[PDB]
């Protein structure tokens, strides 16, 4: 399956 | 001639089912015939298979157990396929390989042991299968091992400390699978790892202070992992760490100041754990820091001035803390600061003049703060500006001219602030501006008399702002939806060609002194849901046209002075609230019923 990679995207 | 090359090449050929592109290009005419098929690498000399490469041929069925007659093969890539079932352990025989590639198909059930008998093995992927249970604890007696990748499958249960054991080992990555547990220290002792990619697991306990061993660590990432406890201090040893994520997890106490000395550091990414502290003045020393993300903590402190000289510094992420102080205010004057979001916190003070410095900036989100002054006029200088929202601040002054000229601008919330004076006309000019709220401030003065020429305005709010003079007359009104103009001074009638905007769904005239008649062009709106025309000088006869709209839920008329009867129609089962403290409106709903006779004031 896919796994996240790279920063926590979050946003405003 | 017995060729056990061709009996295993052609044993693959029919076990793995396929389009015709795959195998196609293998075949026999009626001398070594083998090399020249796709993705068959002969030696120059022995005419043995020592590569393999098929990936990507959408293939499915069994690896055949004749593959274990390839036996000079250094190189086996199976990856991106739909192959299903048990991992074959006919692999294990081929022992003169270095790497093998099985990520990207489905393999079930448990992983299988012989793994250790491939004596030299650099480079094994395995990600995104289907396994379930035990990591395999052979790897731990692969010796030349130096990429290993398990993540992406359903493996459960702990890390095997025993991995601690491949020295050779550069690159681990076992995230995205099951595994729980406390992580192992002997992780620890792995002296040439550079990349750990752990996270999106469910563990146990705390970063061991063991991994401050790991020399060469570059990328650190254990995320979404259930670990919690104090934040480890020894961490600051790791001088060549560039990339730390250790987000969406439950660490507490604070930042160690020791983390001033990650000089490698580029991105660093503590989000959502709940790290109570201030950030450590040490932090301006991060010269080549990039990305700093410490979002939904309970920090609080002031930020470091010296993070606005930080020269590599892209995106600021420090919302939903409570921060206090004030920015530092030479921030955007190494023009690279892309995205900024400060929003929910307690700082005070002016908005730097700097951030857009270098025109790169284009997410701007200071809401929720106590930001003070005036907007600094270079905001409408910045090219790139994209999403613009300071709302609920103490901004001041007037809104500075140039933001219709920004090519890029979609996104602006200046509401709930102490601005004042006159609303600038280029907002209208504006070429993709989506959403303006100027909500609740202090000019006085009335609308852009263009305000509804603005090509690509859907919502527009402009409500408890002190707005005088009258509405402008709504003549392109090509994207409106949602217009928000309510608790104001405006005078005057609602224009006749309300008409003409075709794609309302929300209008808001409450709470204003407005007169005359209620336009009839208003029931032609083919969407219009909500109308809210209260508290108004309204007058005459509400027009019969609305009991024809069958599109329409709210259209509250109350605190006018109305006359003549209430429209029948869809108008029916509406909120008898909507008609009252109109004194002269009739009929069943307001419980008055109709004269009637000849004249009436209707038509
Ligand atoms: C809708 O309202 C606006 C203004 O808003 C309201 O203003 C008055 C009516 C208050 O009761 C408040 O409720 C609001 O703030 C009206 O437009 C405004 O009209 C003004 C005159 O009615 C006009 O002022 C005039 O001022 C210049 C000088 O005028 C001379 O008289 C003043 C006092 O009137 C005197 O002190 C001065 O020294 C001068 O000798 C005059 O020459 C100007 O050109 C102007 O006519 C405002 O400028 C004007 N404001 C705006 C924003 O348009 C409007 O008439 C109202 N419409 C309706 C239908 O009622
Ligand atoms: C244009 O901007 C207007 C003003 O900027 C918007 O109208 C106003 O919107 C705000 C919130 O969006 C609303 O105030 C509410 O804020 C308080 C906070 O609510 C949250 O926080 C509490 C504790 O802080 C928490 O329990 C909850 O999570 C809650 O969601 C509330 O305490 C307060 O009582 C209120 O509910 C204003 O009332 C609202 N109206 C006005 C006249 O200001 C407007 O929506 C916007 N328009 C568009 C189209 O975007
Ligand atoms: C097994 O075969 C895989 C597919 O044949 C292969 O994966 C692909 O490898 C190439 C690298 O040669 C990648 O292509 C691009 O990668 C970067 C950007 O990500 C570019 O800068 C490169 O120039 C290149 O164009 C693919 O992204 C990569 N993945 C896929 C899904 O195609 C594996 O590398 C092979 N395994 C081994 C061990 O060699
Ligand atoms: C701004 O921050 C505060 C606290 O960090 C947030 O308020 C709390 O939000 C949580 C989750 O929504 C609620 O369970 C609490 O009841 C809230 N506390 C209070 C005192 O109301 C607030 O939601 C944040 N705002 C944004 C937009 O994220
Ligand atoms: C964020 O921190 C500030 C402290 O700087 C808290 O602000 C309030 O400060 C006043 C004095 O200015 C005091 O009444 C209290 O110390 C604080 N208020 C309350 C209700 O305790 C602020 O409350 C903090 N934000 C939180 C805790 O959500
Ligand atoms: C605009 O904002 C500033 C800052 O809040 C105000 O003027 C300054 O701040 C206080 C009042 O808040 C004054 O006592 C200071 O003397 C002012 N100068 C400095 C350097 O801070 C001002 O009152 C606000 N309102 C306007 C300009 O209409
Ligand atoms: C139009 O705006 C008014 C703003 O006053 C809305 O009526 C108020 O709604 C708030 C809820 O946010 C209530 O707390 C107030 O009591 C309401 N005011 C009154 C006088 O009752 C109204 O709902 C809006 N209409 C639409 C269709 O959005
Ligand atoms: C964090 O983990 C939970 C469950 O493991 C998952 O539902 C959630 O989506 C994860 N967060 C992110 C950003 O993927
Ligand atoms: C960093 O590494 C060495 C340990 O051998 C030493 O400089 C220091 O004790 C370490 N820092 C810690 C443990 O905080
Ligand atoms: C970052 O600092 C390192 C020190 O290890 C240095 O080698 C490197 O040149 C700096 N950054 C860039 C982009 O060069
Ligand atoms: C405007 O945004 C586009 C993407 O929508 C981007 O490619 C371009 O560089 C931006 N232009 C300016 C002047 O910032």
């Amino acid at each position: 399956h896919e796994v996240p990679s790279g920063p926590n995207p979050i946003s405003n | 001639k017995f060729s056990p090359q061709l009996l295993s090449l052609l044993s693959l050929k029919t076990s793995l089912s396929g389009p015709p592109s795959a195998f196609q290009d293998w075949k026999v005419p009626v001398d070594a015939v083998w090399c020249s098929w796709s993705g068959v690498v002969c030696d120059n000399v022995t005419a043995q298979v020592i590569s393999l490469d098929l990936s990507h041929r959408n293939l499915s069925g069994r690896i055949p157990i004749q593959i274990r007659y390839l036996s000079s093969l250094l190189y086996l890539n199976l990856s991106g396929n739909s192959l299903e079932g048990s991992f074959p352990t006919s692999i294990f025989d081929l022992t003169k390989l270095t790497t093998l590639d099985i990520s990207r198909n489905s393999f079930d059930s448990s992983f299988p042991p012989g793994i250790s008998k491939l004596k030299f093995l650099k480079v094994f992927n395995a990600f995104s299968n289907n396994f379930e249970g035990l990591l395999p604890s052979d790897v731990s007696r692969l010796r030349f091992l130096e990429e290993l990748n398990f993540g992406g499958s359903y493996f459960e249960g702990e890390i095997p400390a025993a991995y601690g054991g491949l020295q050779r080992l550069k690159f681990i990555h076992l995230a995205g699978n099951v595994l729980g547990g406390k992580l192992p220290p002997r992780l620890g002792l792995l002296t040439e790892l550079q990349h750990m990619e752990i996270g999106y697991n469910h563990f146990n306990g705390n970063i061991p202070s063991e991994f401050a061993l790991l020399s060469n660590l570059k990328y650190f990432d254990v995320s979404n992992a259930s670990l919690s406890g104090s934040l480890p201090q020894e961490l600051g040893n790791l001088s060549n760490l560039e990339t730390l994520f250790l987000f969406q997890n439950g660490f507490t106490g604070e930042i160690p100041e020791s983390y001033s000395n990650l000089k490698s550091l580029k991105l660093l990414d503590f989000s959502s754990n709940q790290l109570s502290g201030s950030i450590p003045s040490g932090f301006s020393t991060l010269k080549n820091l990039t990305w700093l993300s410490l979002i939904s903590n309970n920090l609080s402190g002031e930020v470091p001035e010296g993070i606005g000289e930080l020269p590599e510094l892209t995106t600021l992420f420090l919302w939903n803390n409570n921060f206090t102080g004030v920015l530092p205010h030479k921030l955007g004057s190494n023009g690279k600061l892309e995205t900024m979001d400060v929003s929910n916190n307690s700082f005070t003070g002016t908005i730097p003049s700097s951030l857009c410095h270098g025109n790169k900036l284009y997410k701007l989100i200071l809401f929720s703060n106590m930001f003070e002054g005036e907007l600094p006029k270079s905001l409408t200088r910045c090219e790139s500006l994209w999403r613009f929202r300071s709302q609920n601040n103490r901004l001041n002054g007037t809104i500075p001219i140039g933001f219709g000229s920004l090519r890029n601008l979609t996104f602006v919330d200046l509401s709930n602030n102490r601005f004042t004076d006159q609303i600038p006309a280029d907002f209208a000019t504006a070429p993709v501006l989506q959403y303006l709220n100027l909500s609740t401030n202090f000019f006085h003065r009335k609308l852009p008399e263009n305000i509804w020429k603005a090509p690509n305005l859907q919502i527009f709010s402009a409500s408890f702002s002190n707005l005088i003079g009258e509405i402008p007359n709504y003549v392109g009104c090509k994207s409106f939806y949602r217009i928000e103009l309510q608790g104001n001074s405006l005078n005057g009638t609602i224009p006749w060609d309300i008409g003409h905007c075709e794609k309302l769904l929300s209008l808001n005239l409450s709470q204003n002194h407005l007169n005359g008649i209620i336009p009839w062009e208003i029931s032609t709106l083919p969407s219009i849901a909500d109308v809210d025309l209260s508290h108004n000088l309204l007058t005459g006869t509400i027009p019969s046209d609305f009991g024809s709209s069958k599109t329409i839920t709210t259209f509250n008329v109350s605190y006018n002075q109305l006359i003549g009867p209430i429209p029948s129609g869809s108008f029916a089962h509406l909120n008898p609230s909507f008609f009252s403290s109109n004194e002269g409106l009739c009929g069943d709903l307001v419980g008055k019923p109709c004269n009637s006779d000849s004249g009436l004031e209707v038509l």
